[PDB]
C-alpha cells in the first residue's frame, strides 16, 4: 500500500522540489503532522503502541522486561598497572564520567532539564522581568541594569543614561531657586532630555471615545510540599489544608434640524477654519525690479561609487567617532 | 457556541436523527449536530419539533379551557398544558396575548386609541417582550 | 491648473526659491500644490542647466498617481519628461526634469552623490504625515545645505506645525557660534508661505453621549443619513478590514429590508490590498437611483480621493504600529485619532458639494485628543535607520540633527539588534564590508545577514529567491473566501513540511522555470501576478546588488545537476536561515501556542502560514505582529535547538 | 559639609567647606552648587576606576545640572534624583560631626564609617535601613534619639565609631523604639492614627517618600 | 465611603447580637 | 476575627446561610462535612498544628522518621531545604 | 456577589467539569464582568419567565438512606440564587422568622 500513498502524494503535490511534501488529505491516510488538541491526543511509545514502561511514568513493567539487565549483557572492562606502565601518565586516559553509568532515558531527562535562555549582554523577545526589581523602593535603588552591551557601546561614544539623544542643548541651568531669570545665563552645553515612549492601551472592544463602560465586581476574597494524590485523582483539589478550615482570611488592623442622536457643535473646528481663511502670513512684497536669474544614470554612478563612509562623510563635514586608540 | 437560535437545517437533522435513533438516545442526536447539547435537542423536540403539537391558531373552546385552567391553577403552566392540549410556552403565550388583547380593548372603548400608528400610543406587553439589541432569548427552542 | 489658488501665489514662491535657501509651504491638500509647484519650477528655468526637481512622497501609490497626473497635465509620457522612482521601480529617463520619488528612496539613493549635485530643488510633500524618512531627509538636507547653499528645500507642511520646521531651520550648528562676531542682521533663511486652498462649508455634528459600539452607531448613522438627508455618497472612516466586512454585510442585510421605491444603497469596501475589480467598482460613479456607502480605511484621508462624496463618519480610531523597545515586538493597536488627522478626515468630505461631518464622539472628547500624531521615528524599529545613517557615514547617531529625537532606549535595542546581526563591532562602528554589505541592501537586515552568511555555506540562489518573496507586502495568494478546501489544496500543491519559506521558493520556481511567466496559470493557482513579477524584478535587482558585492553568482537552478541530495540542501537552506534568524526563535507548547526563548509571552501561528495546524518543536518566524489581542508570527520555519546553540554562541547559552 | 555616602561599604566622604570660599562672592547658592559638583568630580577623579561609582543618587534635583558639566569625562557614571526625602542633613545633629565641621579651618576630605562594625554581623541592607532610621529619628528629635541610642551610661561610644556599640537584640530594640518615635511624630504632624498604619505605610514613612 | 461604613457597622451589630443571645434579655 | 476581616459588608448582606447549607444536600452530590459552620461568619473554630509537632515528637523525632526512609540514599546533606513536587512533568503532561 | 460566590462553591474546584458546569462557570464569570446586564436579565426573568427547563433528578446514597438531588439549568440557577439571597436578607430586615 506504499505505492498508493506514494503516487497519491505525487498527484496531490506534484511540485515539491524543496522540503518534504505533506501526506494526502484522505480519510484512508492519517495526518501525522497535524496538531490534534490534547484532549484528543493518545499516549504512544516510540513503537507506536499505547503503553507505558516506567515505574514512575505509569507502566506495569520496568527495565528490560521486569529485569534490571540488558540484552547485550554486561562486561567488566579490565585495569592493570605497574611501576613501568603507570596508569596516571598514560596518554589514553579514559576518564570515569557520569555518563558511562547512565541510560538513554537518563540522558533524555538531562537534556530536558537543560533549558535555553539568552545571554546577559543581549535582551530577548518579550523579556519582562525588571518590574519586580524596580517596583521595590530602596531594594531597587541598588540593583541597577546589568549593562546590556548596546547601552555600553552607546556609553563609549558619548552617551549617559537618564537623558535623550540629539544635538546638545544650550540652556543655562535650573538650580532649584524657583524660576529666577537673574542668572548670568552663560549657557553651558547640556544634553537633550528623554522624551517618553508610548504605550497604547489594548483595544478589542468597539466602545467609543470617552466611554467609561461597565465596571466589574470582584470575587468575595480568597520540608515544603507533599507526595501527590495523582494527576487524575486531584479531581477538584479536595485537599487544601486539614489543620484549619477554609481559605486564608485576610484581616484589617482598624475595625437646520440635525440628525437623530447628534448635537450641533457650539464652536466650529479651527483647523478646518484656517483652510478658507486668509491665514496669519502676509505674502511677500515683491517690488518691481527683481528678475529670475535662471533663464528658461543613478545605477551607473552607484556602480562607480567608490566613496566608502570613511571618505563619504569627509566631504559632509561630520566628525567621526573615536576608534581604537 | 453551545446554544443559539434554531435553524431549519438543524431542525431537519434533528428529525432525521430522531428517525434513525429514537427518543431515548439524545447524545447521538446531539452528536450529529454541532452547536446543541442533548438537553437542547430534547427541549427543541419536546417543545416545537414534535408533530403531535398543535401549531395553528387556537380555537375558541381552547381559549375558555385555557382561561378556566389559568383561573384554577395560577402559574402551574406545566400542569395546565397537558389538559389544554398545547405546550406550556404556547399556553403561556396565548394567555399573555389574551391579556394584552383585553388591555387593548379596554384602551379602545376607553378612548386611549387615538391616532393609529402614532408615537403617543402606549405599547402592549408584546413590544416590551420583544428582545432589545443585545439580549438573549430565554426559550430558543 | 489655472483655477487652482497655488498659481495665484506662483511667482511669489518663485522669488522665495530664488532668495530663501529653505521655504516651507503651508497648504491644504487639494489646492494643487503637488500638481503645479513642480510645473512652476520647471517653467521658471530651474531645469535649463541640467538640474532636476525632486518630489519626495511618504506614500508610494500616491507618488505614482501624482506623477501620472503631472505627466498628463504636462502633455508628456510618464518617465519621458515627468517620471517617478519608488522602491525597486524607477521609471525615469535622461530627458526627465520633474521626478516624483519615495523619500526613503532619497535616503537610499543618497549613496551616489553626497552633495546631491544632480538636483537643484528638493520639495517634501505631505510633510505633516511626518514619516521616518521625512525627518532623516530633513536632517540630511540641513547638513547638506551647510556646504551647498544653492540647493533649495521646500516643505509642504499642511498643518500649523510649520513653525516647528522654521524653528528647526535657524539652529544650524554649534560651530557657527564662534564665527558670529559681526553685527550683521540675521537673514531669514526659512520663510513660511501659506497658500490657501478652498473647501465648501461642512457641518460637524458630535454626540451628546459616548457610544457603546462605533461600528453599529456608524451603520445607524449611514441609514439615518440615507433616509433623512438627500442624495449623496457616504464615506465612513473605519480602522480594520473586519469592521468594514461586518459593516458592508450589515448594511446589505438591512438594505434587503429597505422599503421598495426608495433609493438603493451600494456598499463598497476600501482596503489597501484591494483587487482591481473592487477598486474600479469603488472609483466608478453610482448608478441611477443608487447611493453609495464607501466604508474606508485611512487611504481616503491622505492617499486616494474619491469624487462625489458628501458624508464622512469619523470613528475616532485608527490602527497604528508601535515597536516596543523592551520586549521587541510590534503592536498594531487602535489609537485614538489626532486633532490634525480628524481635521483632515472632516475636510475630505466637502470637496464637490457642501457636505456634513459625523464624528462619533462627544464635543468634549474632541478636547483632550492629541494635537498631532505620535512621531513615526518614535514608534518604529530604528535598526534599518541606524544602518542607513552609518551607510551615509554619520556614525554619531547620538549627535545628529533629528527633527524630533527618538527616545533614548529604542535605539539601544536597535544597536543590540545590529550587533547581533554581525554588522557592528564592539566599538559601535560599521565594520570591514560585512557591515557595508548589510548597509546597502534594501532588505530587512536579518535576512540580509542571512544572504551574506549564505555564500560561505553553499546555497545562495535559493534564499535569494526567498529574499525576493520576503520583501513583499501584499500576499501572493488571492484571498478567495468562496473556496476553503480548494485554497488548502492549492496551498498544498506546493507545500513543504520543512517550513513556509520553501513553499514560496517552490511557487517561484514553478512560475519561472516551468510556468513560462504565464498569468492565467497563476489565475487557476489562486495567486496574484503584479506583486510577484515585481518580486522577480526584486530578485534580479538583489542579484545585481550581490554582483557588486564581488561574490560570483552560482545559478545552478537552470542546470539539471540534481546529483546533490535534496534533504541536505533543504536543511542547508534552513540552517542558513537559523544562522540568520536566531533572534526570532520560538518553541511550540503543548496547548498549541508558541513561546519565546525567555518563556514569557504567548505567540500564535498566523493563519496564512503553512504551519497553522502542523506540529513542530522549534521554529523561526519572519516577523511578529500584535493584533487586537493575539500576537501572531508569520512565515513559520522548522529549526533545531542545537542550531541555536551552535550559531548564536554569544546570544544564547544553555543552563 | 558635603556628604558622599557609600551604602554598600559604609564609607562616607565629608567635604568640609570653609567661609573663605564664600568671601567676596555673590549668588552664593549658585556657585555653592557649582563648587559642590566640582568637588564631587575631583573626588571621583582621585578615586581609582575600580572604586569609581556607577550611579550617583542626589538628594537635590538641581545637582542634575552642574555635575553633568563636571562629569563629561565619565559617561559611565549615572546621576539620578532621589524621590525619597532622605534625612542625610540630620548628620549635623551628631555632636562629634558638627564639632569637627565647625572647628575645621580649611576645606578638606574626611573619611568616616557610618556603619561602624555592623557589617561584621548584619548585611548592608539592614545597616542602611538602620542608618536611615537613625537619621530620620535625629531629624525628628535629636535629644530623644540621643537618649534612645544611649539608654544607659554603660553604653559607651568608641573613639573610631560614631554610633555606640550595641548587641543585635539591643539594636533591634533601638530600631523599634526609633520606629515608634517616628510613627508618633508622623501621626501628630499629619493627624493620622498610629496603630492603624500598615507595614507599607510604616516603611514609606521611614523612607520619607511623599505619601 | 459613608454607606460602606454603615453596612460594615451593620455587620458589627449583627455579630454582637449573634454573640449576645440570651445575655441581652 | 470576623470583626476585622476584609469583606464584612457583603457578608452583612449574607443572611440565612445555615438553612441554605442544610438544603444544599438536595443540590449537590458532594457532601459537606462542615455544613454546620461558616468560616466567613463563625471564624476558624479549631487549630491542630500542635498535633503535627507532637506527632513528630511522638515518633522519636525527625531523625528516627528519616531513618525509616530512604533519606540517606538520596545523598542530601540536611533535611532542611528539601521540598516535594506534587506531580511530575510527565504526569502533568498526561492529564487530559 | 453572594449569589455567585455560593454558586462557585460547587464548581470552582478546578478540574473535571462536564458541559453544564463549564457553561455555569462561563455564565458566572460573565456576570462578574458585567453585573448590570446580569441584574437586568435576572429582574426580567422574575417579571416574565413562568415556564422553565427540565430539572434532572438523581439519588445521593448515604448507605442508610438515599435522597433526591436536583439539577437546574445554570441561567435559572443564577436567577434563583439572586432571589434566594434577596429574600433571606429582606426577611431578616423585616423580622419574618
Amino acid at each position: 500500500r506504499a505505492a498508493y500513498e506514494a503516487d497519491l502524494t505525487a498527484q496531490q503535490s506534484p511540485y515539491v522540489f524543496f522540503g518534504t511534501p505533506l501526506p494526502p488529505l484522505d480519510p484512508d491516510v492519517r495526518d501525522d503532522g497535524s496538531y490534534v488538541p490534547i484532549w484528543k491526543q493518545e499516549a504512544r511509545d516510540e513503537r507506536g503502541r499505547k503503553r507505558f514502561h516506567g515505574a514512575f511514568t505509569g507502566g506495569w513493567s520496568a527495565g528490560y522486561f521486569n529485569t534490571v539487565g540488558s540484552k547485550e549483557g554486561w562486561t567488566p572492562s579490565s585495569f592493570v598497572s605497574s611501576r613501568t606502565k603507570r596508569w596516571k601518565d598514560d596518554p589514553n586516559k579514559v576518564e570515569q564520567r557520569p555518563e558511562d553509568f547512565m541510560d538513554e532515558e537518563d540522558l533524555a531527562d538531562l537534556e530536558e532539564s537543560r533549558k535555553l535562555q539568552t545571554r546577559e549582554a543581549f535582551s530577548g523577545l518579550g523579556s519582562t522581568a525588571d518590574d519586580a526589581v524596580r517596583a521595590s523602593g530602596l531594594m531597587g535603588l541598588f540593583r541597577v541594569e546589568g549593562e546590556t552591551m548596546g547601552v555600553k557601546l552607546l556609553k563609549k561614544m558619548g552617551w549617559k543614561e537618564g537623558q535623550g539623544i540629539g544635538p546638545k542643548v544650550r540652556r543655562k541651568a535650573r538650580l532649584g531657586l524657583g524660576s529666577d531669570a537673574n542668572i548670568t545665563e552663560e549657557t553651558h552645553l547640556f544634553a537633550p532630555d528623554n522624551v517618553p515612549m508610548i504605550s497604547f492601551v489594548r483595544k478589542t472592544d468597539h466602545k467609543g471615545l470617552g466611554y467609561a463602560g461597565e465596571t466589574g465586581l470582584t470575587p468575595l476574597s480568597k520540608p515544603r510540599g507533599s507526595i501527590g494524590v495523582g494527576i487524575l485523582n486531584d479531581t477538584g483539589s479536595d485537599d487544601e489544608d486539614p489543620y484549619e478550615l477554609g481559605p486564608k482570611i485576610s484581616y484589617n488592623r482598624v475595625i437646520r434640524l440635525p440628525l437623530d442622536g447628534f448635537v450641533f457643535g457650539k464652536e466650529p473646528d479651527p483647523l478646518i477654519s484656517e483652510i478658507i481663511a486668509e491665514g496669519k502670513y502676509p505674502p511677500p512684497r515683491i517690488p518691481p525690479g527683481w528678475v529670475s536669474s535662471k533663464k528658461p544614470s543613478t545605477a551607473e554612478a552607484a556602480k562607480s561609487s567608490t566613496l566608502d563612509p570613511r571618505a563619504r562623510a569627509a566631504i559632509l563635514g561630520e566628525k567621526q567617532l573615536p576608534g581604537k586608540s | 457556541v453551545k446554544g443559539g437560535v434554531w435553524t431549519n437545517i438543524e431542525d431537519e437533522i434533528l428529525k432525521a436523527a430522531v428517525s434513525k435513533y429514537g427518543l431515548n438516545q439524545w447524545a447521538r442526536v446531539s452528536s450529529l449536530l454541532a452547536r446543541k447539547t442533548p438537553k437542547q435537542c430534547k427541549a427543541r423536540w419536546n417543545e416545537w419539533l414534535d408533530p403531535s403539537i398543535k401549531k395553528i391558531e387556537w380555537s375558541r373552546e381552547e381559549d375558555e379551557k385555557l382561561l378556566h385552567l389559568a383561573k384554577l391553577m395560577p402559574t402551574q403552566w406545566r400542569t395546565i398544558a397537558p389538559i389544554v392540549g398545547r405546550t406550556a410556552n404556547q399556553c403561556l403565550e396565548r394567555y399573555q396575548k389574551l391579556l394584552d388583547e383585553a388591555e387593548q380593548r379596554e384602551a379602545s372603548e376607553l378612548g386611549l386609541t387615538g391616532p393609529d400608528g402614532g408615537e403617543t400610543r402606549a405599547p402592549t406587553a408584546e413590544d416590551v417582550r420583544k428582545l432589545r439589541p443585545g439580549e438573549i432569548d430565554p426559550d430558543p427552542e | 491648473a489655472a483655477l487652482l489658488p497655488i498659481a495665484k501665489h506662483r511667482e511669489s514662491l518663485l522669488y522665495l526659491v530664488e532668495t530663501n535657501p529653505v521655504t516651507i509651504v503651508v497648504g491644504q491638500t487639494g489646492s494643487g500644490k503637488s500638481t503645479q509647484i513642480p510645473q512652476f519650477l520647471e517653467k521658471a528655468g530651474w531645469c535649463a542647466d541640467g538640474k532636476l526637481i525632486a518630489v519626495t512622497q511618504p506614500r508610494r501609490v500616491a507618488a505614482v498617481t501624482l506623477a501620472i497626473r503631472v505627466a498628463e497635465e504636462f502633455g508628456c509620457e510618464v518617465g519621458k519628461e515627468v517620471g517617478y522612482s519608488i522602491r525597486f521601480e524607477d521609471a525615469t529617463s535622461e530627458s526627465t526634469r520633474i521626478k516624483y520619488m519615495t523619500d526613503g528612496l532619497l535616503i537610499r539613493e543618497a549613496l551616489v552623490d553626497p552633495l546631491l549635485s544632480r538636483y537643484s530643488v528638493i520639495m517634501i510633500d505631505e510633510a505633516h504625515e511626518r514619516s521616518i524618512s521625512s525627518d532623516i531627509l530633513l536632517g540630511l538636507l540641513k547638513k547638506i545645505r551647510r556646504k551647498r547653499p544653492d540647493l533649495r528645500i521646500i516643505i509642504s507642511s499642511a498643518t500649523l506645525q510649520a513653525e516647528d520646521y522654521r524653528a528647526y531651520f535657524e539652529k544650524a550648528s554649534e560651530t557657527q557660534e564662534e564665527d558670529s562676531s559681526n553685527d550683521k542682521q540675521k537673514e531669514s533663511i526659512a520663510s513660511i508661505i501659506s497658500i490657501e486652498g478652498r473647501t465648501y462649508p461642512i457641518d460637524i455634528l458630535y454626540l451628546d453621549t459616548p457610544t457603546e459600539d462605533y461600528l453599529e452607531k456608524a451603520i445607524s448613522t449611514v441609514f439615518d443619513i440615507h433616509t433623512n438627508e438627500p442624495k449623496g455618497d457616504i464615506l465612513v472612516f473605519l480602522t480594520g478590514r473586519d469592521e468594514i466586512e461586518q459593516a458592508v454585510q450589515a448594511v446589505s442585510e438591512r438594505s434587503a429590508s429597505l422599503p421598495p421605491g426608495s433609493e438603493a444603497l451600494l456598499p463598497l469596501p476600501l482596503y489597501s490590498g484591494l483587487s482591481a475589480e473592487q477598486q474600479m467598482y469603488v472609483f466608478e460613479e453610482a448608478p441611477e437611483n443608487t447611493r453609495k456607502v464607501i466604508f474606508s480605511t485611512n487611504l481616503a484621508e491622505a492617499s486616494v480621493t474619491i469624487e462625489g462624496i458628501v458624508y464622512v463618519i469619523d470613528s475616532g480610531f485608527v490602527k497604528l504600529r508601535a515597536y516596543n523597545p523592551k520586549t521587541g515586538i510590534e503592536s498594531l493597536t487602535a489609537t485614538p485619532v489626532s486633532k490634525a488627522s480628524a481635521a483632515q478626515r472632516a475636510g475630505r468630505a466637502g470637496r464637490t458639494k457642501p457636505g456634513k461631518c459625523f464624528r462619533l464622539y462627544t464635543e468634549e472628547a474632541y478636547q483632550s485628543l492629541p494635537d498631532a500624531t505620535v512621531p513615526e521615528i518614535q514608534r518604529s524599529n530604528l535598526a534599518p535607520i541606524i544602518l542607513q545613517l552609518k551607510a551615509l557615514g554619520i556614525d554619531n547617531v547620538l549627535r545628529f540633527d533629528y527633527f524630533t529625537p527618538p527616545p533614548a532606549e529604542q535605539m539601544t535595542r536597535a544597536l543590540e539588534l545590529l550587533y547581533s546581526l554581525g554588522a557592528l563591532d564592539d566599538y559601535a562602528k560599521l565594520t570591514r564590508p560585512l557591515g557595508l554589505r548589510m548597509a546597502e541592501l534594501a532588505v530587512e537586515p536579518m535576512m540580509a545577514k542571512t544572504l551574506l552568511s549564505a555564500q560561505s555555506f553553499g546555497c545562495l540562489s535559493e534564499i535569494l529567491t526567498i529574499a525576493a518573496m520576503t520583501s513583499l507586502d501584499g500576499t501572493l495568494w488571492i484571498q478567495h473566501e468562496g473556496d476553503k478546501k480548494k485554497t488548502e489544496s492549492v496551498k498544498r500543491k506546493f507545500a513543504a513540511e520543512e517550513g513556509d519559506h520553501l513553499t514560496l521558493l517552490n511557487v517561484y520556481q514553478a512560475f519561472v522555470t516551468k510556468g513560462r511567466k504565464e498569468a492565467h496559470w497563476c489565475h487557476e493557482n489562486m495567486l496574484n501576478y503584479k506583486a510577484m513579477i515585481r518580486a522577480v524584478s526584486i530578485r534580479a535587482q538583489l542579484k545585481r546588488f550581490l554582483e557588486r558585492f564581488g561574490i560570483d553568482v552560482e545559478e545552478s537552478l537552470s542546470s539539471p545537476s540534481v546529483s546533490q541530495q535534496p534533504a541536505n540542501k533543504a536543511e542547508k537552506i534552513q540552517r542558513c536561515l537559523t544562522i540568520g534568524y536566531f533572534a526570532h526563535a520560538a518553541k511550540m507548547q503543548p496547548d498549541g501556542t508558541f513561546r519565546n526563548v525567555s518563556g514569557t509571552t504567548v505567540l500564535h501561528a498566523h493563519p496564512s502560514s503553512i504551519m497553522f495546524n502542523r506540529k513542530a518543536d522549534w521554529v523561526i518566524f519572519h516577523e511578529v505582529l500584535e493584533t487586537k489581542d493575539k500576537t501572531f508570527i508569520r512565515d513559520i520555519t522548522r529549526i533545531k535547538k542545537e542550531w541555536l546553540l551552535e550559531y548564536a554562541p554569544d546570544f544564547y547559552k544553555t543552563t | 559639609a558635603i556628604f558622599i555616602f557609600n551604602p554598600r561599604t559604609g564609607q562616607l566622604f565629608l567635604k568640609i567647606i570653609h567661609t573663605s570660599v564664600w568671601a567676596g562672592q555673590k549668588r552664593l547658592g549658585q556657585l555653592a552648587k557649582w563648587k559642590t559638583a566640582e568637588e564631587v568630580a575631583a573626588l571621583i577623579r582621585s578615586l581609582p576606576v575600580e572604586e569609581q561609582p556607577k550611579q550617583l543618587i542626589v538628594t537635590r534635583k538641581g545637582l542634575l545640572d552642574p555635575l553633568e558639566v563636571n562629569l563629561v569625562d565619565f559617561p559611565n557614571i549615572s546621576i539620578r534624583a532621589s524621590e525619597l526625602q532622605l534625612p542625610f542633613q540630620a548628620a549635623m545633629k551628631v555632636e562629634k560631626l558638627g564639632d569637627m565641621i565647625l572647628r575645621a579651618t580649611e576645606p578638606q576630605m574626611v573619611l568616616f564609617n557610618l556603619y561602624d562594625d555592623w557589617l561584621k554581623t548584619i548585611s548592608s541592607y539592614t545597616a542602611f535601613s538602620r542608618l536611615i532610621l537613625i537619621l530620620r529619628a535625629l531629624h525628628v528629635n535629636q535629644d530623644k534619639t540621643k537618649l534612645i541610642l544611649r539608654p544607659d551610661k554603660t553604653v559607651i561610644t568608641q573613639d573610631h565609631h560614631i554610633w555606640p556599640s550595641l548587641t543585635d537584640e539591643d539594636w533591634i530594640k533601638v530600631e523599634m523604639q526609633l520606629r515608634d518615635l517616628i510613627l508618633n511624630d508622623y501621626g501628630k504632624k499629619n493627624n493620622v492614627n498610629v496603630a492603624s498604619l500598615t507595614t507599607s505605610e510604616v516603611r514609606d514613612i521611614i523612607l520619607g517618600m511623599e505619601i | 465611603d459613608d454607606s460602606e461604613a454603615e453596612e460594615r457597622a451593620a455587620y458589627e451589630e449583627a455579630q454582637v447580637r449573634a454573640a449576645m443571645d440570651g445575655l441581652r434579655g | 476575627n470576623t470583626l476585622f476581616q476584609k469583606d464584612r459588608s457583603t457578608l452583612s448582606f449574607d443572611k440565612g446561610f445555615r438553612a441554605r447549607a442544610e438544603f444544599k444536600i438536595y443540590q449537590l452530590m458532594k457532601s459537606n462535612p462542615f455544613w454546620w459552620t461558616n468560616p466567613r461568619h463563625d471564624g476558624k473554630l479549631w487549630n491542630l498544628n500542635a498535633y503535627r509537632t507532637d506527632v513528630i515528637q511522638a515518633l522519636g523525632g525527625v531523625e528516627t522518621i528519616l531513618e525509616h526512609t530512604l533519606f540517606k540514599a538520596t545523598g542530601f546533606p540536611s533535611w532542611e531545604g528539601l521540598f516535594w513536587e506534587k506531580s511530575s512533568g510527565f504526569e502533568a503532561s498526561m492529564q487530559f | 456577589i453572594l449569589a455567585l460566590e455560593r454558586l462557585r462553591e460547587a464548581y470552582s474546584t478546578k478540574g473535571r467539569l462536564n458541559q453544564s458546569q463549564r457553561e455555569e462557570l462561563a455564565l458566572i464569570e460573565q456576570a462578574y464582568d458585567s453585573p448590570g446586564t446580569t441584574l437586568e436579565r435576572i429582574k426580567r426573568f422574575l417579571l416574565t419567565q413562568r415556564a422553565f427547563k427540565e430539572v434532572g433528578i438523581d439519588m445521593n446514597d448515604n448507605y442508610s438512606t438515599i435522597n433526591p438531588v436536583y439539577d437546574v439549568e445554570p441561567i435559572e440557577k443564577i436567577s434563583d440564587a439572586y432571589l434566594d439571597q434577596y429574600l433571606w436578607y429582606q426577611a431578616d430586615q423585616r423580622h419574618l422568622f
